[PDB]
């Protein structure tokens, strides 16, 4: 990255705009689930 | 560190009364079970695996 | 991991294997925080109760791995340790209070599709994300179950496992154990009435407890698999080392600027 490096972005996922099979589960926990 | 059930009487660092560890300075009485005052011996560490494929021995040195 | 599933290739690119040289054995999980620093639990390196006190030379770090036992030849990276650091107030003397450690690599690792660091959180991420009910993700190659019938199958996975667990309200963490819980810890896991299960287990320790921010799409390391009273017991909870809370220690050791 620039200053702060490019942490926590997986090349095979977020970088390819692909979601892993259970990420959604984490995401909804936030808006209740 | 996963505390699992005490195996022998007088072991500490293991599950004695239900899912409760019997800490240092205590010892487990495999009765009910009793977690007693006294110097126990920690249930020994388990070794869970061991079917590893070969890694370059340059690293095994 | 108990009641988890096989991780997809590259799903946890920051996951590290702590490997015993002689005899060959999996010691614990870990995480990649930069091209030279690895974060683990203090008990993985120092635990007098088991007369465990390893040196830089006793262990290897295996990075970018999917497979528990294969030698993933053009994928994994095997690195030697330059130095180890245990938090000075790490109370193994039954608390596992402040269970954290850093390992510096002899040489920096090259990132790839299967090797990339996770993020350490700031105060506002930690403030936003650590809330009871929200879910984190745990990964490791530890045991499939607390105990099993010997020589009938294998209680260790062939591939890294993953489980999603909800953060539990502290009072409840507190009421689930007879052990004195500190500020440097938090507990995760479903409630008995909650109808789901899963936990970390032997061999998963040292590993990362992660959360993904919806606002920037980033994975943040909120915890380190520290200890539990059994694996997946009803009314029992997995205990994690509270990373945010010990970041001033981390800061001080890395001394990046
Ligand atoms: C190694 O160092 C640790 C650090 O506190 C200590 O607890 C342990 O007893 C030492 N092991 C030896 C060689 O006695």
């Amino acid at each position: 990255g620039s200053g702060e490096a490019d942490c926590g972005l997986r090349p095979l996922f977020e970088k390819k705009s692909l979601e892993d099979k259970t990420e959604r589960e984490l995401l909804e926990s936030y808006i209740d689930g | 560190i996963t505390y699992t059930d005490c195996t022998e009487s007088g072991q500490n660092l293991c599950l004695c009364e239900g899912s409760n560890v019997c800490g240092k300075g205590n010892k487990c009485i495999l009765g009910g079970n009793q977690c007693v005052t006294g110097e126990g011996t920690p249930k020994p560490e388990s070794h869970n695996n061991g079917d590893f494929e070969e890694i370059p021995e340059e690293y095994l040195q | 991991i108990v009641e988890g599933s096989d991780a997809e290739i590259g799903m946890s690119p920051w996951q590290v294997m702590l490997f015993r040289k002689s005899p060959q054995e999996l010691l614990c999980g870990a995480s990649l925080i930069s091209d030279r620093w690895v974060l683990t639990a203090a008990h993985c390196l120092l635990y007098p109760p088991w007369d465990k006190n390893f040196t830089e030379n006793d262990l290897l770090v295996r990075i970018g791995k999917h497979s528990r036992t294969r030698y993933e030849r053009n994928i994994e990276k095997i690195s030697m340790l330059e130095k180890i650091y245990i938090h000075p107030r790490y109370n193994w003397r039954e608390n596992l209070d402040r269970d954290i450690a850093l390992m510096k690599l002899k040489k920096p690792v090259a990132f790839s599709d299967y090797i990339h660091p996770v993020c350490l959180p700031d105060r506002e991420t930690a403030a936003s994300l650590l809330q009871a009910g929200y879910k984190g993700r745990v990964t490791g190659w530890g045991n499939l179950k607390e105990t099993w019938t010997a020589n009938v199958g294998k209680g260790q996975p062939s591939v890294l496992q993953v489980v999603n667990l909800p953060i539990v309200e502290r009072p409840v963490c507190k009421d689930s154990t007879r052990i004195r819980i500190t500020d440097n810890m938090f507990c995760a896991g479903y409630k008995p009435d909650e109808g789901k299960r899963g936990d970390a287990c032997e061999g998963d320790s040292g590993g990362p407890f992660v959360m993904k921010s919806p606002f920037n799409n980033r994975w943040y390391q909120m915890g380190i698999v520290s200890w539990g009273e059994g694996c997946d017991r009803d009314g029992k909870y997995g205990f994690y080392t509270h990373v945010f809370r010990l970041k001033k220690w981390i800061q001080k050791v890395i001394d990046q600027f």
